[PDB]
């Protein structure tokens, strides 16, 4: 095929999907999956026949909640004493035990019983999106650059390092998913000297806030700040809540125990909030959704924003507790990024715009896989270019 | 004698919804066949498969958009309860006594 091959990936590791990109031929693409997904879940599934990872695993979870591994970045680095491994811990229908402090995830792999750490079930995660990227290219692929989060710490690092190299990946980097995203942006290639740059990081279950100041090739993080357990997810609860007690209302029934309506009335409400993004109205419809009860209602963006009104404000606390601890001024933040899918909600981003006096937001590069573009250039800066 | 097509389930012929109403129904016809030869409670393997899967088509069905031509939106809704239908025949068949 070709003759001029591509010399590194860039991979987005991350806690729920995870995300490949190349540079080659002068350009970055990320490259999709066997299912044709330009994201795979960072899923691994051990099941009594065989291991999956990916989508393979996503899917099949509801019949294996006991060995579909996920998650698994909440724990990498860590120590088995650390807090939030306790707080997580039972959290997960997997099991999670100890070993001389270092964590584990106990499943049950054809028949016999495993356990592995973090790190080891990362090596798989990242397995996947190696293979895949090189199904694309039509050769092997080793060199890498990879993403963390910015607050993760040396330990954290190092373990998602020993992840990549357990996988067959020569490590090039390890570098901060702000900075991959600031480079995506180029936000380090204009002449203006000094910037500084706050990423707003809003995703399914995960809100991270990020300032980088950045000067002459330097990225200095100057403060992160977020909200661990605050995403999409939360704006599709309210919605289902939202209609499970209109239902109450006009029908006198509570579907809430039917595990088959709600999940219904969630994928609709999942693609409602995703319509609200684009136009202000949604209209929600289930044919016999209860009890051979038809549901036929609707739903305007002012209505879905009033249900997390509060949810949406708490997207600027993160934000204000991070230009404190970087003693900056709003006025002072040169340029904003949004990587996250949930930073397509209209409401997420006006709020956020208003806030910083009407700056422009960075945000047309699709925002699940903005990272993985930043990375990608950065493995292949590394290499030569 | 008469060339009217009435039949709710295959009445929709527009050109989006009938696709994915017809491949439902291929769907429906494949999984009601391991269903209709189904052995076991609500706790073995089969059954939380078949469910789910069952569950996956009543999700497709769901994402469909007949634009509102009436054959479709019909259609739909006769794909929507015979999967209910199925759904119902794998619970009866696997249901046992709470005491």
């Amino acid at each position: 095929f070709t003759m001029a091959k591509a010399a590194a990936i860039g991979i987005d590791l991350g806690t729920t999907y995870s995300c490949v990109g190349v540079f080659q031929h002068g350009k970055v693409e990320i490259i999709a999956n066997d299912q044709g997904n330009r994201t795979t879940p960072s899923y691994v599934a051990f099941t009594d026949t065989e291991r999956l990872i990916g989508d393979a695993a996503k899917n099949q979870v509801a019949l294996n909640p006991q060995n579909t591994v996920f998650d698994a970045k909440r724990l990498i680095g860590r120590k088995f004493g650390d807090p939030v491994v306790q707080s997580d811990m039972k959290h997960w229908p997997f099991q999670v035990i100890n070993d001389g402090d270092k964590p584990k995830v106990q499943v049950s792999y054809k028949g016999e019983t495993k356990a592995f750490y973090p790190e080891e079930i990362s090596s798989m995660v990242l397995t996947k999106m190696k293979e895949i990227a090189e199904a694309y290219l039509g050769y092997p692929v080793t060199n890498a650059v990879i993403t963390v989060p910015a607050y993760f710490n040396d330990s954290q690092r190092q373990a998602t390092k020993d992840a990549g190299v357990i996988a067959g990946l020569n490590v090039l980097r390890i570098i901060n998913e702000p900075t991959a995203a600031a480079i995506a942006y180029g936000l380090d290639r204009t002449g203006k000297g000094e910037r500084n740059v706050l990423i707003f990081d809003l995703g399914g279950g995960t809100f991270d806030v990020s300032i980088l100041t950045i000067d002459d090739g330097i990225f200095e993080v100057k403060a992160t700040a977020g909200d661990t357990h605050l995403g999409g997810e939360d704006f599709d609860n309210r919605l289902v809540n939202h209609f499970v007690e209109e239902f109450k209302r006009k029908h006198k029934k509570d579907i809430s125990q039917n595990k088959r309506a709600v999940r219904r009335l969630r994928t609709a409400c999942e693609r409602a909030k995703r319509t609200l993004s684009s136009s202000t109205q949604a209209s929600l419809e289930i044919d016999s959704l209860f009890e051979g009860i038809d549901f036929y209602t609707s739903i305007t963006r002012a209505r879905f924003e009033e249900l997390c009104s509060d949810l949406f404000r708490s997207t600027l606390e993160p934000v204000e507790k991070a230009l404190r601890d970087a003693k900056l001024d709003k006025a002072q933040i040169h340029d904003l990024v949004l990587v996250g899918g949930s930073t397509r909600i209209p409401k997420v981003q006006k709020l956020l715009q208003d806030f910083f006096n009407g700056r422009d937001l960075n945000k047309s590069i699709n925002p699940d896989e903005a990272v993985a573009y930043g990375a990608a250039v950065q493995a292949a800066i590394l290499m030569g270019d | 004698k008469e060339a009217l097509e009435k039949r709710k389930l295959f009445a929709c012929e527009e050109h989006p919804s009938h696709k994915a109403v017809w491949n439902v129904l291929g769907n429906l016809s494949e999984i009601q066949g391991e269903v209709l030869s189904f052995d076991g409670n609500r706790t073995d393997k089969n059954y939380i498969r078949l469910e789910e899967l069952l569950t996956k088509q009543l999700l497709a069905l769901d994402a469909v958009d007949p634009q509102g031509e009436e054959k479709c939106k019909a259609a739909r809704k006769q794909a929507v309860r015979l999967a209910q239908n199925i759904l119902s025949y794998l619970d009866l068949k696997s249901d046992e006594w709470e005491y």
